[PDB]
């Protein structure tokens, strides 16, 4: 009934929530953490996925794309860089995390805020590969047996069926299932050595954040597998084998997730949540 | 959230002998480091058992713990009128696993060596 | 055409008028008289922010696709919320006369509960016409065209006189005692130097006067066009109509934005209760 | 912001004056009091009100003489037949309010020195 409203909150949250985190990780020097730039990375990605929040709102009633190419090239794109952008940070995030409790000596010159948005660049270049290929391929073209314009990449027709189930495994293997692989052994050969060492680093301060940070992390990494394992086995289960509404609803978990993270990391960092209520209210 | 007991000052002639035990209890994830302050350090121990000891404790007293019954025990020897103060327990204690490390102290146990034999 | 802004404005006033209202009741710290009115105002400015889905609803379809019962509903909110609103900026601008102009007296004509005495009184009022729109207040096919209206319902003069009593007695006669309130307030904080006694009363008086006058200020502004356009309306361009009607929910929903830029303690509790 | 700009102390020997002035410079919305206070150091020596009221210390009255230009938002204070018990630092005060809404403030200067000779 008032649907067409909470749809809207999350689009303004996912909106301005990325933006705020993207805006105080720039203007603020305190808040240029080796992690924060990678969460600025991260609220990017959200931030341009929260702009096709409409556009997928539109498709949901109308049941046809209705804009143009340059729109559907637009944003098929604009998807793929975030599929791509967000589990690359993500999987970076937790590997920084690694290198920062399971190697502390070596961390003190390997990690530092210009390593970390040098690898951010890294990540969106790699993610270009498909990213600027979806503005190329990205066409519409019109259902066969439903009279409806669909937009999605065009691929060669003479084995069309061939290149996608190929290509659709490989999203779900290596944009789905290596990324998390990695972060399930980070996080194993961390939580045991936090499980007995008694100071990671030389000041209980340094010790106490870099517990606390790395917590933060994997809560942020267990929102993402929750919200985004739904869709990435139904991409997959509709691929090797009708009225599902499945499809909306794990599209609605995805969306929630690129809302969820500015929230986040206001709530289990005493850092952004000191920044923001500084900026905000300034008392 | 932690709470120590202690046990085993008073008043003792020179040379005589005392023993004290601190017994760390609460909520708490693991317990790290052990030992006895005076506030100067007089012993201490890790959870592996590697002993460090003051100076002014020339080989009189020695620490050993029970990790299963998280209790230490300071079996003070050969005692001075010098070494009449309180002394403190300490206990490190992580509340839980991505929690701080933080110590507590205890109330303390007072020794008093006095004049001879 | 974009539409989120208006279900934008439905949520912030719907949870900042909720929590200006929780706060002033859990934390005892801010239970002043001045606080009272404001918990009373954005009591009214959350039920009237519960009938935005209604709004937007009839401004799609053209018609009034909910019963006769949730037009009398909405019909009643909506007068509650017109007088209690102006009633309580009236009895602030009169309570902020009687802190700053009458400071010996005020020791014991200022007290929190004499707050809500004047604040139940004050719906006692409003509901009361609140009572009249329910009887009113009714479902109706227009003539020609087959769209259900809902409005108040015998002769087109009385909707003419009506219309002209509430502009009088909703509106000119309340700002009327506003510009007179503040313009003896301006002269005394002018002309004196310490207005209470303490440097800290004198601080708060000023600090919280200029945030009435603010909280006035912007209702009059997107409460003008409203009432001066159902007036020209009555002597007998609907493209401005919804401007007027976007105007006053905007004001619903940027009163508790207002008190934290302009009082201190709201701005404190808006902290230590969204970021710990 | 507001600052008390102070000229007049120095060195000199007894018997002779002096004069010291105090400029409130800045956003002023309305002065109110303006004064100089020489143990705890701060003591009352001459403080004059905006509208001409004045109050002297029990020593200073009858050598020193305050004077207030409500237009320049400057005090003056000529100290005549200074002697060696008059040597000290200096303070000079005002209370001011930037604006209509805003709290009512104590300023104090920097402070000037003045060290008779006997
Ligand atoms: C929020 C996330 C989960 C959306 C964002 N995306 C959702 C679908 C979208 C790309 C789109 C584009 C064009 C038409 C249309 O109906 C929908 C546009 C609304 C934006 N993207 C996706 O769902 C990802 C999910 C996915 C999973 C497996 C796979 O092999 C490829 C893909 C690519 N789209
Ligand atoms: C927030 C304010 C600006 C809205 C509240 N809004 C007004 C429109 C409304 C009453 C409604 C109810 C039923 C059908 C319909 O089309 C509209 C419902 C959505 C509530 N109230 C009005 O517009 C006021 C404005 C006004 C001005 C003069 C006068 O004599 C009577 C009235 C009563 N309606
Ligand atoms: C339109 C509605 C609000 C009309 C309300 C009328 C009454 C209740 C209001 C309107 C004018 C108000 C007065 C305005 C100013 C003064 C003078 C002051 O020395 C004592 C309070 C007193 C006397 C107020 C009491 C309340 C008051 C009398």
């Amino acid at each position: 009934v008032i649907i067409t409203a909470v749809y809207s909150v999350v689009f303004v949250v996912g909106l301005v929530g990325n933006s705020l985190v993207m805006f105080v990780i720039i203007r603020y020097t305190k808040m240029k953490t080796a992690t924060n730039i990678y969460i600025f990375n991260l609220a990017l990605a959200d931030a341009l996925v929260t702009t096709t929040m409409p556009f997928q709102s539109t498709v949901y009633l109308m049941n046809s794309w209705p804009f143009g190419d340059v729109l559907c090239k637009i944003v098929l794109s604009i998807d793929y860089y975030n599929m791509f952008t967000s589990i690359f940070t993500l999987t970076m995030m937790s590997v920084d995390r690694y290198i920062a409790v399971c190697h502390p000596v070596k961390a003190l010159d390997f990690r530092t805020p210009l390593k970390a948005k040098i690898i951010n660049i890294c990540i969106w270049l790699l993610s270009s590969s498909v990213g600027i290929s979806a503005i190329v391929l990205g066409g519409t073209k019109v259902r066969e047996d439903v009279d409806v314009i669909e937009c999605s990449l065009q691929f060669p027709d003479d084995d069309y069926s061939w290149w996608d189930l190929f290509m659709k495994i490989c999203v779900f293997i290596f944009a789905f299932v290596i990324p998390v692989l990695i972060i399930i052994v980070c996080y194993t050969l961390m939580i045991l050595r936090l499980k007995s060492v008694r100071l990671l680093s030389g000041s209980r301060e340094k010790d106490r954040n870099l517990r606390r940070i790395t917590r933060l992390v994997l809560v942020v990494v267990a929102v993402f597998v929750v919200c985004w394992t739904p869709i990435h086995i139904f991409i997959l289960v509709e691929a090797l084998g009708a009225a599902l509404s499945s499809y909306y609803f794990c599209i609605a978990l995805g969306y929630t997730n690129s809302s969820l993270n500015p929230i986040l990391y206001a709530f289990l960092d005493e850092n952004f949540k000191r920044c923001f209520r500084d900026f905000c209210f300034p008392l | 959230q932690v709470q120590l007991q202690e046990s085993g000052g008073g008043l003792v002639q020179a040379g005589e002998s005392l023993r004290l035990s601190c017994a760390a209890s609460g909520t708490i994830f693991r317990l790290y480091d052990m030992g006895w302050y005076r506030r100067e350090l007089v012993a201490s121990i890790t959870s592996g058992g590697s002993t460090k000891y003051g100076d002014s404790v020339k080989g009189r007293f020695t620490i050993s713990r029970d990790n299963a019954k998280n209790t230490v025990y300071l079996q003070m020897s050969s005692l001075k009128p010098e070494d009449t103060a309180v002394y403190y327990c300490n206990a490190e204690y992580r509340t839980g696993i991505w929690e701080e490390l933080l110590d507590g102290w205890g109330q303390g146990t007072q020794v008093t060596v006095s004049s001879h034999h």
